[PDB]
């Protein structure tokens, strides 16, 4: 089926995006902290 | 500790408040294809922003979640993280409203046609 | 003999607590309230306009209860929270009361992009909020405001459920709010494009009133279709900075930076003999 071979790659790309995007939000906290 | 995670709070927020907005703007638009190819493409986009949506509705539970961290400690300002947290959730809920409406007018168009 | 008073304290001043743009947005939004005092469209101090200062840090800037807008100033300013808690006060004597803020507070939860909010109590605007179909765009003024959303007002809005309808009514994009017999809303992301809106609408209102006055009819009036009506400058920079300027050579002490030179300023006659000048 050709149309299967387009929506499975549609569900993975928003999940690969969305994790791209929580880390590089989780990632330019400064965390200075200490000792 | 505690200033620093409100800091950090203030910070997330930001881009939660900022997509709301911006899917806000693209919904509100509204430009059906000509015919039932069209339409039943533009349905599909339709079905697959929905899938999106999904996606962040768990990091905005997230921000719910670190949101009541703040009261559960006792925070000195607890005005501003509950009233942030709630227009947030309204603000998601419209958005819900929002594209089930917009669902409900695609299901009208698919079945004149 | 003389209303004139320096728009601009903050020298003067020399204290409180501000963020990196904060100290030109007092000044903007101040001469906003002498341009508004100016052409005669409000005196009394009823919370009028209100300016968010930053995306994260809100902190939004009011006016002080019992000022009127003749006499407000940069320094006299005060930066309230969302809520209507006092976040810094500036040099004002006065007793802090926050309650025109809940008319801005939730329109500031509904809409970020926004950060200028003018509301209007003129007799015109008021006038068409009691015009039942609302601005009937019959000239050219009206068709330069754009789209209107009308809302119902109960004039209140402390309440946690009426919130939620005045963002239903608001919509997702639309800068212009027609609350029922309470004048007219203005929003827009500078101050500049939200005056110049506020100064159209009111026009247009003004013209409205005659019309619909001389003609005694809707079918003696002429209305021209929406659908038939359907560098790069931003929609208020070009008028603003000629008010300002035109405030600057009468006296008052704007403080809004001009983005181009105003006179070309041809080198004068020089002698050699001068004594250096300044005083290092």
């Amino acid at each position: 089926k050709a149309e299967d071979l387009f929506m499975e790659f549609a569900h993975k790309a928003s999940a690969f995006n969305n994790w791209c995007e929580n880390v590089e939000e989780d990632l330019s906290e400064p965390v200075h902290c200490v000792s | 500790k505690l200033e620093q995670l409100a800091r950090r709070f203030d910070r997330k927020a930001a881009m939660r408040e900022t997509w709301l907005n911006e899917n806000q703007r693209l919904v509100a638009q509204d430009n059906f294809g000509y015919d039932l190819a069209a339409v039943e493409a533009a349905k599909k986009k339709h079905e697959a922003i929905e899938t999106d949506t999904a996606a962040y509705e768990e990091r905005v539970r997230a921000l719910e979640d670190l949101a009541r961290e703040l009261e559960l400690e006792n925070y000195h300002d607890q005005k501003r993280i509950t009233a942030r947290k709630d227009n947030i959730l309204r603000l998601w809920n419209y958005l819900q409203e929002l594209l089930q409406s917009r669902r409900q007018r695609l299901e009208t168009t698919l079945a004149l046609q | 003999f003389s209303m004139m008073t320096p728009i601009n304290d903050l020298h003067t001043a020399d204290s409180l607590n501000l963020a990196k743009g904060e100290r030109l947005m007092r000044c903007k939004i101040s001469s906003v309230y002498r341009l508004l005092d100016l052409y005669g469209w409000a005196q009394l101090s009823d919370t009028y306009v209100t300016l968010r200062v930053s995306k994260e840090q809100d902190h939004f800037l009011i006016s002080p209860k019992g000022v009127s807008c003749s006499e407000v100033t940069a320094s006299s300013l005060i930066k309230v929270n969302i809520l209507g808690e006092v976040v810094e006060k500036g040099s004002s004597c006065f007793p802090v009361d926050t309650t025109g803020f809940c008319l801005h507070s939730a329109i500031y939860a509904a809409r970020p992009d926004v950060r200028c909010i003018i509301h209007l109590h003129t007799p015109a605007t008021a006038a068409v909020s009691a015009m039942k179909w609302g601005l009937l765009p019959v000239s050219h003024n009206a068709l330069l405001v754009g789209d209107m959303a009308y809302f119902d007002f109960n004039g209140e809005m402390e309440q946690e459920a009426d919130r939620i309808n005045l963002q239903k009514c608001l919509g997702p994009t639309c800068k212009i709010l027609v609350l029922r017999n309470h004048g007219v809303v203005a929003l827009g992301d500078t101050v500049e494009e939200a005056f110049y809106k506020v100064f159209h609408l009111q026009a247009a209102c003004e013209i409205q009133v005659s019309a619909l006055s001389s003609a005694g009819g809707v079918e003696n009036l002429i209305l021209l279709e929406q659908e038939k009506h359907r560098q790069k400058s931003r929609l208020g920079e070009h008028e603003f900075e000629a008010l300002m300027r035109m405030l600057d050579n009468l006296g008052y002490r704007t403080g809004y930076p001009y983005r181009y030179p105003l006179v070309q300023e041809k080198t004068k006659h020089k002698s050699e003999v001068e004594i250096p000048a300044t005083v290092t």
